[PDB]
This record gives structure tokens, C-alpha cells and sequence, in this order.
């Protein structure tokens, strides 16, 4: 866009949008529900 | 006579080695394994 | 109304820790 | 079916059973006999 | 010997009578007696699947090694005869192994008596040939007539075969035979992964028998240890590669070893892994399964440190630890280390808490079927009752094994320093 | 909808499974090799 090539700029921007949306909205980001931090002592105290 | 003195030192040394093994394993294999198996994987960005 | 799942810290963790530590290690 | 209300208590109890063996074997392997 | 033949006849007759009884079907389906890796119905299912052109390892019912399927393809008939013969062979191997071990330990005792290495007055602790006369017979009798072993062989579980392999490993190790001990240890590791821990006790006993000091500076120790390790690894590699060719595929390695190491079934057992992983947060599943499978291999090294000069007791403790902390434990596995109790019954005077622990073990065993029936068929009980029974049973086992270990240590200390 | 004749013959004939001859030969060869290495 600084240089002046509008077609290449448009293609690059489209690829940027596609990649950013795929990265942000990946289902793999949400993997497990929250485990309470005030209940981990019940997980680590009894054995360790 | 000297049999008891030769054996008790060996038993104390063996107990020391057993305690060292327990602590050293429970640290060296204990903590890295916990961190690797309970972490949330995060590739570099 | 309802009940969420919460650990019984006083009831069981204390019991199952004082069944190990004073039985074996400290005394 | 399992209990569905016993994940913390089962963890505590099974870990305690394992720690029983751990502590007993640790004492037997580490400590040595002494008089009085 | 005549008493050994009489005991063998009595055991075979009892097993045959229970085979022809109406309780065979009841015993065959007990979760305490059979396991996902050892049930007979699963052997029959995996043999029937091969007739349909379906690989038996493509399903989730069959988890046995190719050697078992090859053995039971030819011997699908006479299965009860096969299992009775395996039990008798285990008894014979244990009998002769203990008989040779008694002579070896008496020679050692005579040596340190001649050298006057013991305390001035330990005559009560001194072992005599009269007290050791019937120890080999009692070893074979505590295994043949154990209710655990009788149930495990009437149910037609391959646990009996794996016990026979371990017993022959013990016999060959006690009678020199580094080659045969390595082959039998490789076969035992083939059926179940855990028996590989017995490598250290076997190596220690072989080194002691061959009179090689186990020292870091020593070179003969390193040479012999390398030969034994190479022999074991080669015998295991050859078995794996050979049994690959039975179905021309590697799918047996997952279905057996990944099953053993990852515990996918979660089916009730006398073990401690069934509920822990049924009632479990998926956040720490990998960490806790790693910890629990480390637990079995955890004690071999520290036990070798303390018990370097007592390898047979080390092997007995290791067998007990395997039977207790296995992923899929069985009363048949438990019965293998209770055959060693007559060997260590000279430690009785130093045994605390023997009556209570024996009573607890008996109570838990008798209470397994009752509470299992209440939970499953009656419906008036939960899985919590069975879980509590497993907890109490394993605690009793652990305390009994540690109690024998403590008695052994007490006897060694008294022999070295002086009994009052 | 129900071609019985084709359904029967689409799957090849079922033969009882037997262990490979090469496998049994190799197993027996290993067993006799160990037997001779033990007995001399
Ligand atoms: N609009 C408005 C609305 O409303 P509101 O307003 O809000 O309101 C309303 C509400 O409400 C509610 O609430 C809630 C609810 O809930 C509901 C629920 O449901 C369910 O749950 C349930 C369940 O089911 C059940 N099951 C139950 O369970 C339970 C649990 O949970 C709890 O937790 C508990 O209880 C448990 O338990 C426990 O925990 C226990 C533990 C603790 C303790 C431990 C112990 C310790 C130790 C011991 C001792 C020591 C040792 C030493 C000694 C010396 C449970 O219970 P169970 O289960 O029942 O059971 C118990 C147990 C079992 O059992 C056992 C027994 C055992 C057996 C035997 C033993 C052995 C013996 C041995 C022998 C002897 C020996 C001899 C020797 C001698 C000789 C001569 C010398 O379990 C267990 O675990 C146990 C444990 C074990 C331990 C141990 C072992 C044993 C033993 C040892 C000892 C001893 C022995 C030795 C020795 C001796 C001698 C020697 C000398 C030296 O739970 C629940 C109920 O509660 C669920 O759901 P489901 O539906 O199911 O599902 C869903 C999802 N899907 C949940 O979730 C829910 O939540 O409601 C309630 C009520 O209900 P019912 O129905 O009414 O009830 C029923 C009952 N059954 C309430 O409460 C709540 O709150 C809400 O939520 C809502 O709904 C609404 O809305
Ligand atoms: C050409 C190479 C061939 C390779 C193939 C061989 C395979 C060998 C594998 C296993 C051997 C099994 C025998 C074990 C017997 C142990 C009894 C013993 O301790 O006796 C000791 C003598 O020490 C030893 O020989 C043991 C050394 C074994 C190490 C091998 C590791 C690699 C093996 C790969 C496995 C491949 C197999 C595959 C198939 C399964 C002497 O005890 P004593 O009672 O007679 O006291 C007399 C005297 O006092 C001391 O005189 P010495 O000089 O001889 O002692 C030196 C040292 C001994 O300390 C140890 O016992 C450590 C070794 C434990 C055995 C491991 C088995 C594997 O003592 C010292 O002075 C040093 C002080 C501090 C050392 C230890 C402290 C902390 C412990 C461990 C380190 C912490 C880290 C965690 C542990 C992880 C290990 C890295
Ligand atoms: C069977 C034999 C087999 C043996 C095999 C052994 C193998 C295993 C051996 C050792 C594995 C060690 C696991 C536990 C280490 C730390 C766990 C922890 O506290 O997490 C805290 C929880 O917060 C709390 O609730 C703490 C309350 C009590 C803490 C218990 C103290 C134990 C510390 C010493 C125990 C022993 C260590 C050294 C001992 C000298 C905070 O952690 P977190 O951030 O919330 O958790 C997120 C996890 N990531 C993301 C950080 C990765
Ligand atoms: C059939 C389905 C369920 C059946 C459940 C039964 C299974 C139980 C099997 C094994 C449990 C045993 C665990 C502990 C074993 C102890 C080993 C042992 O031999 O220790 C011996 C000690 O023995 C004991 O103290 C235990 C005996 C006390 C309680 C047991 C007896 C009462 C129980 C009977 C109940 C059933 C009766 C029915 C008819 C028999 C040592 O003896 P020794 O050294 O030879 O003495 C001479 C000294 N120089
Ligand atoms: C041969 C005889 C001596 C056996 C010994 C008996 C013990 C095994 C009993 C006696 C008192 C009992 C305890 C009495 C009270 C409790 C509290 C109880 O916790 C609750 O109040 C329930 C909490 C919940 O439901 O989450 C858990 C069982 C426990 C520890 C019991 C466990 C079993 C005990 C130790
Ligand atoms: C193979 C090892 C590693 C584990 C299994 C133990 C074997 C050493 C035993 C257990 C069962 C035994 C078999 C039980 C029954 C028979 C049938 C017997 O012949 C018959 O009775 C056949 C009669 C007929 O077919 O008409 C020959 C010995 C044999 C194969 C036995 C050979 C030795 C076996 C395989
Ligand atoms: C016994 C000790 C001394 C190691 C011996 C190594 C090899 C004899 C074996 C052991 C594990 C085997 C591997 C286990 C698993 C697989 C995956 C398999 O691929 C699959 O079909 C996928 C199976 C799956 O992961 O579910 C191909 C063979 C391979 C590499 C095997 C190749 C042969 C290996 C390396
Ligand atoms: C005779 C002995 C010495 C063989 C030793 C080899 C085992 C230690 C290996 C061989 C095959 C492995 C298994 C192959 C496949 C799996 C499935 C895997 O679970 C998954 O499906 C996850 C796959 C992924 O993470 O991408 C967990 C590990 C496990 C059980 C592996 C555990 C380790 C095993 C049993
Ligand atoms: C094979 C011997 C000689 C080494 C000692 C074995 C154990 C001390 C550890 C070492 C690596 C562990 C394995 C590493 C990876 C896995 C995959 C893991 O796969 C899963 O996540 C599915 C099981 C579940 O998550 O519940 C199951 C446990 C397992 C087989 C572990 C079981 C316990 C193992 C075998």
C-alpha cells in the first residue's frame, strides 16, 4: 500500500484477515473448562 | 568386635544412598514431569 | 438451587494426611 | 456408574493408600536401627 | 518326594472337582479372579474372531499376546488340563527353587559361623536343617491350595501361565543358568510389562552365586551385567519380532502394552486404578497415570541399595509390589508372592501386627463377592463399597509386606549386633 | 433391494485360521536352538 500496488496489497490483506480469524477463532483455544484454583490443594496435598 | 562397626557404617551409608535416590528422583523426574504433563501448551508467537 | 462439587478439606484431607504424617514420619 | 460426587475424595483416598506404601518403604530403606 | 506327589494329587483333584462343579461359571466371571488381560472368555472371543477373518486386536475385548493365541489354537481343547498342568508346574518349580535356596543360605550361614562374624549369642536366630526340611514342601502347598490360585486356575486365566513363567525364572536364576533365566524373564516381560523389574534381583543373585563383588570399580561385575542385560534384551527383541509374524502386523503391541500402561478399561478390580481413573478430573489424567505407573518401578533401585546381599528377599518384595500396584491386579498375581511366606516364616518372632493384617486380608477377600453382588445385582450398594474394600485390601497387603521387610531387617540387625 | 445371491458370494469363503508355517517353523527353530545351547 505504501508502494502503490493495490492488487497485491488487497491479496495480502485478505490473507492476513483469513489467517488472523483462523488463529483467533480456532476451537482448539477453548480446550478445557476452568478448574478452580481454590481446589488444587485437594489434588496435590493427599499424595505429594 | 569390628564386624558390628564395619556393618553399621555400611547400613548408614546405604540408608543415605536410598534417601538421596528418593529425593533426587522426586525432584529431577518429579518436577519436570509434573510441569510437562500439567501445563497448557503454548507455541511461540 | 443446587450444590456444586467442592472438596471436603476438613473432613478428608486432614484425616488422610494425619493418618500418614503422625503415623510414619514425625514421631 | 461411579459416584459423580466422589472425585476429590477418591483422589485423596487412593493417594493416601499409595502414600502408605511410600512412607513405610521410605522408612524401612532409609532409617537404621539404634538402641534406646 | 512322596509328600510333594501327595500335595500335587490333592491340588489336582480339588481343581478338577471345582472344574466339574456348577460354580465354574460363577468363578469364571469374577472381577477379582479374571482381568481384561487374562479372562478366558476373551481368549475364546479372540480365537473366534480369527475364524471370521477379523484381526483379534481390532476390537476392544482381546488383549492377550500372540503366544497365548498360538498356544490355545492347538490347545483350545484340554484347557482345564492345560491350566492344571501349569499350576502343578509352578508348584514344582517353586519347590525345587526353594530347596536349592535353602542349601545356599545354609552354606552362607555356616561360612559366617566359621568366621565368627555373628554375635556371640544368637543361637536362637541360627537356622537349622530340621526347621528347613519342610519349607520347600510348604512353599508348594501355600500355592497349590491357596484359594486365590484355585480360583485363578478354575477360571482358566492366563495369570496362571504368567505365574509359571515367573516361577521358572526364579528356579533358573537360583540354579545358575543365566541364559535360561534371561529367556524366562523375557517371556514374563512379554506377558506383563512389570516383571522386567525382577532383572535387578536376578542379576544380583547371579553375581552373588558366581562370586563377583558388586563394586563400581570391579570390572567382572560390569562384564557379567552387560552379558546378562544383552541376553535379556535379545531374548525380548527376538520374541517381539517373532510374534509379529503371527498376524503379520504390529497391532498387538498397542492392544497389550498400551492397554497395560494407559489403563483404558476402567473395569472394577482389586486394584486402585479402576476408580481413581473413573472418578478423575481430565486435567491431571496424564500426570497421575504417569505417577501411578512410575510407582511400580519406583522401589526397585532403593530396594537394591538396601538388599544388595539379600537378592531372594528383594525378588519376593518386588513380586509383591508388582502384584499390589499392577494396573490390572488379580488374586492369582497376589497368590504368587504368598507362596514365599513359608520361606520367611523364621522371621515370625519379629513380626508385629500379623494377626490383624491376616484377618483384614481374609475379611476383604470374603467381602469382595458380597459387596460386588450388592452393588451390581442387588442394586442396594454403590461403587463406593467396592472401592473401600479395594482400599482396605491393598492397605493390608502393603502393611503385611512392609511388616515382613521390617522383620527381616530386625533379624539381620540382631544377628550382626547381638540379641539380648 | 435384497440380492441374496450376490450378498452370499460378495464375501469370500471362510477358512479356519491357522498359524503361518513360517511362524511355527521359526518358533520351533528358536526352541531347539535354545535346547541345544542348554544341553550342549
Ligand atoms: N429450587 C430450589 C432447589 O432446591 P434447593 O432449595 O436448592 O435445595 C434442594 C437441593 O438439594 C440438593 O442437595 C444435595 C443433593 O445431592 C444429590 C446428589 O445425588 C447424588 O449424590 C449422592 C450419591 O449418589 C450417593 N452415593 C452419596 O454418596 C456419598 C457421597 O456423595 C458423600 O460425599 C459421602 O457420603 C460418600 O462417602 C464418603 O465420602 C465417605 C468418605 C469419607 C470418610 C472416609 C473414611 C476415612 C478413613 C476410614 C477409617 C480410617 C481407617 C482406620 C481405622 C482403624 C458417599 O456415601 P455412600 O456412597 O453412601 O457410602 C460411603 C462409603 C461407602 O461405604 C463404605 C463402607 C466400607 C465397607 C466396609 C469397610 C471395610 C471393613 C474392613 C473390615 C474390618 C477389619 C477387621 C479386622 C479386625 C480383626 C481383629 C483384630 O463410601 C466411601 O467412600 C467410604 C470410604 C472408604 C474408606 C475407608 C475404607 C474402609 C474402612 C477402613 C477402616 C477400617 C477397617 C480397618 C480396620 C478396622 C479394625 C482393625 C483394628 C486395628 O452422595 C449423594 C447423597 O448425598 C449425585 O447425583 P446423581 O443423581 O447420582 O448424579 C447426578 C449427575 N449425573 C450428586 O451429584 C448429587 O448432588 O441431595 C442430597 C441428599 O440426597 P439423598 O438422595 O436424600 O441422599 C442419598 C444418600 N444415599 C443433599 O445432601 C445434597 O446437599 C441439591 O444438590 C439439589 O439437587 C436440590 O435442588
Ligand atoms: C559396560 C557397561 C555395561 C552396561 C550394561 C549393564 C547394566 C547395569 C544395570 C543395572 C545394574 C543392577 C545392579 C544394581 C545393584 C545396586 C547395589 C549397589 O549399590 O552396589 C554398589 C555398587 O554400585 C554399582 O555397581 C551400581 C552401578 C549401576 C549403574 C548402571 C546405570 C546404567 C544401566 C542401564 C540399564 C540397562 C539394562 C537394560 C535391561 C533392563 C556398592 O554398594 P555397597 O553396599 O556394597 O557399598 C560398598 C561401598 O561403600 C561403596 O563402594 P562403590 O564404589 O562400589 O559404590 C559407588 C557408589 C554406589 O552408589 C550407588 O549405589 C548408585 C548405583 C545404584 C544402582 C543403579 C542400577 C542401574 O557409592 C558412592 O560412593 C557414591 C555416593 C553417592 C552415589 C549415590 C547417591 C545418590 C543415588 C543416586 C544418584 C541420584 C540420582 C537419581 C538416581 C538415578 C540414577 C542416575
Ligand atoms: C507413587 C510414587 C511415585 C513417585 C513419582 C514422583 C513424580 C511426581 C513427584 C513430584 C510432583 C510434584 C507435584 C506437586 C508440585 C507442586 C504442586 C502445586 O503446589 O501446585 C500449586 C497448586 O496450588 C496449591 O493448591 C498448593 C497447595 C498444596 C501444595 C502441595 C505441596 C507439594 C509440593 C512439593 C511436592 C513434591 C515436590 C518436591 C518434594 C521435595 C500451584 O501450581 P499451579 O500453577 O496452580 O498448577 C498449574 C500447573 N502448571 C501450569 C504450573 C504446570
Ligand atoms: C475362597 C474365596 C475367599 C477366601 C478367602 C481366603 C483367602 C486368604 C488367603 C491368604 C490370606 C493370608 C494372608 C497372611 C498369610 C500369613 C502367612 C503365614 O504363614 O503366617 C503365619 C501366621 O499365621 C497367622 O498368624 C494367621 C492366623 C490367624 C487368623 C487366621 C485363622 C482364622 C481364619 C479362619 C476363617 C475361615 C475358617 C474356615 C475353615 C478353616 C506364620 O506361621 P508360622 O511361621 O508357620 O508359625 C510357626 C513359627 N515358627
Ligand atoms: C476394629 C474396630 C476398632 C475398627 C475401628 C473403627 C474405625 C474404622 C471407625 C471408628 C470411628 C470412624 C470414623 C467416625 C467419623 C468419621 C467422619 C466421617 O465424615 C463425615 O462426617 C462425613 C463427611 C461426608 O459425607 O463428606 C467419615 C468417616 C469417619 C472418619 C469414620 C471412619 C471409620 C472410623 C475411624
Ligand atoms: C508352552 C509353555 C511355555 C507354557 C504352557 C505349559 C506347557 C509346558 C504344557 C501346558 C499344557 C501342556 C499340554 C497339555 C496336553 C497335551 C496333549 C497330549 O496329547 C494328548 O493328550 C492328545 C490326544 C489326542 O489328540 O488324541 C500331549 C501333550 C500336551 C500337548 C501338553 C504339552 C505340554 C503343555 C503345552
Ligand atoms: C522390546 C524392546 C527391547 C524394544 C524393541 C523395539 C521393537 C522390537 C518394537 C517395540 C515397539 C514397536 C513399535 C510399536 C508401534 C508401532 C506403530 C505401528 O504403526 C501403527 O500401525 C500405528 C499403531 C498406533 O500407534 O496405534 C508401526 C510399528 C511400530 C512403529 C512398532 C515397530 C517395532 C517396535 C519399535
Ligand atoms: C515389551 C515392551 C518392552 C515394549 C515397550 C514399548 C511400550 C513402552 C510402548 C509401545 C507402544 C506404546 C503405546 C502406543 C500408543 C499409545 C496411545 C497413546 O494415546 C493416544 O492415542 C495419544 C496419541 C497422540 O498423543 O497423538 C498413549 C501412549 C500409548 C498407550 C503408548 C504407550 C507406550 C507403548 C505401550
Ligand atoms: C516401560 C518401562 C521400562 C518404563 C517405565 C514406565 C512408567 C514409569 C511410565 C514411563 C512413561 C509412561 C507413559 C507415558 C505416556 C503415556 C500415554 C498416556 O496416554 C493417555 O493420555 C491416555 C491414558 C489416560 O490419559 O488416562 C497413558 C499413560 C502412558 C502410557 C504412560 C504410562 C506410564 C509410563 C509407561
Amino acid at each position: 500500500l505504501a508502494s502503490g500496488h493495490l492488487a497485491s496489497a488487497f491479496v495480502a490483506s485478505q490473507e492476513a484477515v483469513t489467517s488472523s480469524e483462523l488463529a483467533f477463532f480456532d476451537p482448539s483455544l477453548l480446550h478445557l473448562l476452568y478448574f478452580p484454583d481454590d481446589q488444587k490443594f485437594a489434588i496435590y496435598i493427599p499424595l505429594f | 568386635a569390628a564386624a558390628g562397626a564395619a556393618a553399621t557404617h555400611l547400613e548408614v551409608a546405604r540408608g543415605k544412598r536410598a534417601a538421596l535416590f528418593f529425593a533426587a528422583v522426586a525432584i529431577v523426574l518429579g518436577l519436570p514431569l509434573w510441569w510437562k504433563t500439567t501445563e497448557t501448551y503454548r507455541a511461540s508467537l | 438451587g443446587t450444590t456444586q462439587l467442592r472438596a471436603t478439606a476438613t473432613t478428608l484431607i486432614l484425616c488422610c494426611l494425619l493418618i500418614i504424617l503422625p503415623c510414619f514420619i514425625l514421631p | 456408574t461411579p459416584d459423580f460426587s466422589m472425585p476429590y475424595n477418591v483422589i485423596c483416598l487412593t493417594c493416601t493408600v499409595v502414600a502408605v506404601c511410600y512412607g513405610s518403604f521410605y522408612n524401612l530403606l532409609t532409617r537404621t536401627f539404634h538402641i534406646e | 518326594a512322596a509328600p510333594l506327589v501327595l500335595v500335587l494329587v490333592v491340588a489336582v483333584t480339588v481343581r478338577a472337582a471345582l472344574f466339574r462343579s456348577s460354580l465354574a461359571e460363577f468363578i469364571s466371571e469374577r472381577v477379582e479372579v479374571v482381568s481384561p488381560l487374562s479372562s478366558w472368555k476373551r481368549v475364546v472371543e479372540g480365537l473366534s474372531l480369527l475364524d471370521l477373518g477379523v484381526s483379534p486386536y481390532s476390537g476392544a475385548v482381546f488383549h492377550e499376546t500372540p503366544l497365548i493365541i498360538y498356544l490355545f489354537h492347538f490347545l483350545i481343547d484340554y484347557a482345564e488340563l492345560v491350566f492344571m498342568i501349569t499350576d502343578a508346574l509352578t508348584a514344582i518349580a517353586l519347590y525345587f527353587a526353594i530347596q536349592d535356596f535353602n542349601k545356599v543360605v545354609f552354606k552362607k550361614q555356616k561360612l559366617l559361623l566359621e568366621l565368627d562374624q555373628y554375635a556371640p549369642d544368637v543361637a536362637e536366630l541360627i537356622r537349622t536343617p530340621m526347621e528347613m526340611r519342610y519349607i520347600p514342601l510348604k512353599v508348594a502347598l501355600f500355592y497349590l491350595l491357596n484359594p486365590y490360585t484355585i480360583l485363578s486356575c478354575v477360571a482358566k486365566s492366563t495369570c496362571a501361565i504368567n505365574n509359571t513363567l515367573i516361577a521358572f525364572f526364579i528356579l533358573t536364576t537360583i540354579k545358575g543358568s543365566a541364559f535360561l533365566s534371561a529367556i524366562f524373564l523375557a517371556l514374563a516381560t512379554y506377558q506383563s510389562l512389570y516383571p522386567l523389574t525382577l532383572f535387578v534381583p536376578g542379576l544380583l543373585y547371579l553375581l552373588q552365586r558366581q562370586y563377583i563383588p558388586v563394586k563400581m570399580k570391579s570390572k567382572a561385575f560390569w562384564i557379567f551385567s552387560w552379558e546378562y542385560a544383552m541376553m535379556y534384551v535379545g531374548s525380548l527383541v527376538v520374541i517381539i519380532c517373532l510374534s509379529f509374524f503371527l498376524l503379520s502386523s504390529w497391532d498387538f503391541i498397542p492392544a497389550v502394552y498400551g492397554f497395560i500402561l494407559s489403563v483404558p478399561d476402567l473395569t472394577p478390580n482389586i486394584g486402585l486404578f479402576w476408580y481413581f481413573f473413573a472418578e478423575m478430573f481430565e486435567h491431571f489424567s496424564l500426570f497421575f497415570v504417569c505417577v501411578f505407573q512410575i510407582n511400580v518401578f519406583f522401589y526397585t533401585i532403593p530396594l537394591a541399595i538396601k538388599l544388595k546381599e539379600h537378592p531372594i528377599f528383594f525378588m519376593f518384595i518386588q513380586i509383591a509390589v508388582i502384584a499390589i500396584f499392577k494396573s490390572y491386579p488379580t488374586v492369582g498375581d497376589v497368590a504368587l508372592y504368598m507362596a514365599f511366606f513359608p520361606v520367611w516364616n523364621h522371621l515370625y518372632r519379629f513380626l508385629r501386627n500379623i494377626f490383624v493384617l491376616t484377618c483384614i486380608i481374609i475379611v476383604c477377600s470374603l467381602l469382595f463377592p458380597v459387596l460386588w453382588h450388592l452393588w451390581i445385582y442387588a442394586g442396594s450398594a454403590n461403587s463406593n463399597f467396592f472401592y473401600a474394600i479395594t482400599l482396605t485390601f491393598n492397605v493390608g497387603q502393603i502393611l503385611l509386606i512392609s511388616d515382613y521387610f521390617y522383620a527381616f531387617l530386625r533379624r539381620e540387625y540382631y544377628l550382626t549386633h547381638g540379641l539380648y | 433391494q435384497l440380492p441374496v445371491a450376490q450378498i452370499i458370494h460378495q464375501k469370500p469363503k471362510l477358512k479356519d485360521w491357522h498359524p503361518p508355517g513360517g511362524f511355527i517353523l521359526g518358533l520351533w527353530a528358536l526352541i531347539i536352538m535354545v535346547f541345544f545351547k542348554t544341553y550342549g
